[PDB]
DNA sequence: CATGATGAGTCAGCAA
DNA sequence: GTTGCTGACTCATCAT
C-alpha cells in the first residue's frame, strides 16, 4: 500500500509506476484518494495564509497603537510646559508694557 | 422534489416539516417536543436535522466575521496611521513654539 | 438535554 | 484529464 505522505508529494506520472496488481476501480479510488489529501493540503494552506494575514496586521496594529499612545502621552505632557512657559511669557510682555 | 433531510424525516414518520424543525425558537420546539411519543430513532433523525441545520448558519456567519475583521484590523490600521501622522504634526507646532520662546529668551 | 463558535477535513464547483 | 482555490457542509470540541 501507501501512506498519505507518500501519494500526496507523488506526481501524476510517478503514480503510474504504483498501479502493479490494482484493478480499474482501484486505480481510480487511488488518484481520487491522493485528490482528496491535496484537497486537505489546499485548505490547511489557504487558512495559514489567513491567520498568517491576521496575525501581521494585528501585529502593526498592537506596534501603531503603543506608538500613538506614547505620542499622545508625550505630546499632552510638553502641551503643559508649552502653556505655563507661555503664560510667563504673557506675563512679563504685560509687565514691561507698564514699564 | 424532496430533499434528503425532507426524505428521511417522512421516511421515520417525523409529522414535522423540516424548515419547522430548523428554524423553531428552543421554547415552541420544547413544547411541540413533549406532545409527542417518538421512538429512539426518531428522536435522533429530529436532533440531528435541528443540529445540522442550525450549525452550517453558524459556519457561514463564522466565515464572514473573519472577512469583516479584515476589514476592520486594515479601517484600523489606517485610522492609526491618520493618527500618528496628526499627532506628528501637532508636536511639530509644539516643538517649534517652543524653540522660538527658548531662542528669544537665549 | 439545549444552545453557539470554530478548526480540520471533506466534497463540489470553479477558472486556468 | 490535473491544479490551486474556495464556498458550503459536517464532525468534534469547547463553552454557557
Amino acid at each position: 500500500s501507501l501512506t498519505d505522505e507518500e501519494l500526496v508529494t507523488m506526481s501524476v506520472r510517478e503514480l503510474n509506476q504504483h498501479l502493479r496488481g490494482l484493478s480499474k476501480e482501484e486505480i481510480v479510488q487511488l488518484k481520487q484518494r491522493r485528490r482528496t489529501l491535496k484537497n486537505r493540503g489546499y485548505a490547511a494552506s489557504c487558512r495559514v495564509k489567513r491567520v498568517t494575514q491576521k496575525e501581521e496586521l494585528e501585529k502593526q496594529k498592537a506596534e501603531l497603537q503603543q506608538e500613538v499612545e506614547k505620542l499622545a502621552s508625550e505630546n499632552a505632557s510638553m502641551k503643559l510646559e508649552l502653556d505655563a512657559l507661555r503664560s510667563k511669557y504673557e506675563a512679563l510682555q504685560t509687565f514691561a508694557r507698564t514699564v | 422534489h424532496l430533499t434528503r433531510d425532507e426524505l428521511r424525516a417522512k421516511a421515520l414518520h417525523i409529522p414535522f416539516p423540516v424548515e419547522k424543525i430548523i428554524n423553531l425558537p428552543v421554547v415552541d420546539f420544547n413544547e411541540m417536543m413533549s406532545k409527542e411519543q417518538f421512538n429512539e430513532a426518531q428522536l435522533a433523525l429530529i436532533r440531528d436535522i435541528r443540529r445540522r441545520g442550525k450549525n452550517k448558519v453558524a459556519a457561514q456567519n463564522c466565515r464572514k466575521r473573519k472577512l469583516e475583521n479584515i476589514v476592520e484590523l486594515e479601517q484600523d490600521l489606517d485610522h492609526l496611521k491618520d493618527e500618528k501622522e496628526k499627532l506628528l504634526k501637532e508636536k511639530g507646532e509644539n516643538d517649534k513654539s517652543l524653540h522660538l520662546l527658548k531662542k528669544q529668551l537665549s
